[PDB]
């Protein structure tokens, strides 16, 4: 690589990658472990305009990488001694989409809705996220609005159900600020056909019954966007051979 | 309060036709989608049709597609289910149900896991051979 390309890769590692790795290695959602990544620290890195990443891109790559809405669009034409690493472009666009959806205020925060679904052998369901409760009884579904994160002394998410043949059983109890994200990960997820900004969620309970819900988002994938951080790696280079 | 009153049920010979009516009241008709569902003994309730008064979308599962037609009459606030070429598999209690049509379009998901907002009491349909 040229020394301009090389010193830019080195600046990228020292100014951004090393401290991202120190802050988020061996932490949920990056790794499926009990220890949680700090949401305010994650905001300090990926914030749309003030984030450490956005500031690095603006200070060092303003001539070859440009903003277009929530996207970063490359332009290495006329800079023939530079070819972007595709993993770099993909990583920054993944983080920009997460920031656009979940960090609009400069901190973690979004709103979404849930509607309890129906399934054979399921009489009642209870979903809780950050002390916000959705209790489904009498085959009477309602859309309920939720905040994530929500201020509470009990952060986390839980899911329980009453089958037609047994008393209440607990599906999962996931404490901490990422509780909702940990719960969503366990569901079978897909676009809900015929539901605007809708996603079907289906948790296979311990008795084999399906715990169904519809998620409705305000922008993009809503809270599902945070699942893009599962096994996410910030690349060590901006430019490649 | 929403009211959904089904009528037109009864005994019909296999190969015959039957027209079901769902008299709707207590909601802004244009804002809702109406689903027809059926439940027979030893069977889970299943959706057979969806019609949205809001966008005009319709859905029918393959079991009844081409044989059953749902139509909406804004002048009378009624939804019909025209059932042709009736089979013994069509015997069940038929229910009409309503769901807010804002933000949706008729699909298998709507009359599947999504859930309805209001339900009628149902009408018996018996196909005799």
């Amino acid at each position: 690589l040229t020394p301009a390309a090389e010193s830019l890769n080195a600046r990228w590692r020292t100014a951004v990658v090393d401290g991202w790795n120190n802050a988020f290695s061996g932490r949920y959602p990056f790794k499926n472990v009990s220890s949680d990544a700090s949401l305010p620290l994650l905001a300090k890195y990926l914030n749309t305009d003030t984030g450490r990443i956005a500031r690095f891109l603006q200070n060092n790559l303003s001539g070859v990488l440009h903003r277009e809405g929530s996207r970063w669009v490359p332009d290495t034409i006329n800079t023939r001694g530079l070819t972007f690493n595709p993993a770099f472009l993909k990583a920054i666009n993944t983080l920009s989409e997460i920031a656009d959806v979940a960090f609009t205020t400069g901190n973690a925060g979004l709103h979404f809705e849930l509607r309890p679904g129906t399934a054979a052998g399921v009489m009642q369901t209870t979903l809780i996220t950050d002390n916000q409760k959705l209790i489904y009884v009498n085959q009477m579904p309602v859309w309920k609005r939720f905040t994530w994160p929500a201020d509470t002394e009990a952060p986390g998410a839980s899911l329980s159900w009453v089958s037609t043949q047994a008393g209440t059983r607990q599906y999962a109890d996931l404490p901490g600020s990422w509780g909702l994200i940990r719960l969503l990960e366990m569901a079978r997820r897909k676009a809900a056909p015929g539901v605007a900004s809708g996603w079907s969620l289906s948790w296979q309970a311990q008795d084999g019954r399906m715990l169904n819900y519809t998620l409705r988002t305000e922008a993009g994938e809503g809270p599902l966007v945070l699942l893009k951080l599962r096994n996410f790696v910030l690349p060590e280079t901006v430019f490649e051979l | 309060q929403v009211q959904l009153v089904e009528s037109g049920g009864g005994l019909v010979q296999a190969g015959g036709s039957l027209r079901l009516s769902c008299a709707a009241s207590g909601f802004t008709f244009e804002d809702y989608a109406i689903g027809w569902f059926r439940q027979a003994p030893g069977k889970e309730r299943e959706g057979v049709s969806c019609i949205s008064n809001l966008d005009g979308s319709t859905y029918y599962p393959d079991s009844v597609k081409g044989r059953f037609t749902a139509s909406s009459d804004k002048a009378k606030n009624m939804v019909y289910l025209q059932m042709n070429s009736l089979k013994p598999e069509d015997t069940a209690v038929y229910y009409c149900a309503a769901v807010n049509a804002q933000g949706i379009y008729c699909t298998d998901y709507i009359i599947g896991p999504y859930g309805m907002d209001y339900w009628g009491k149902g009408t018996q349909v018996t196909v005799s051979s």
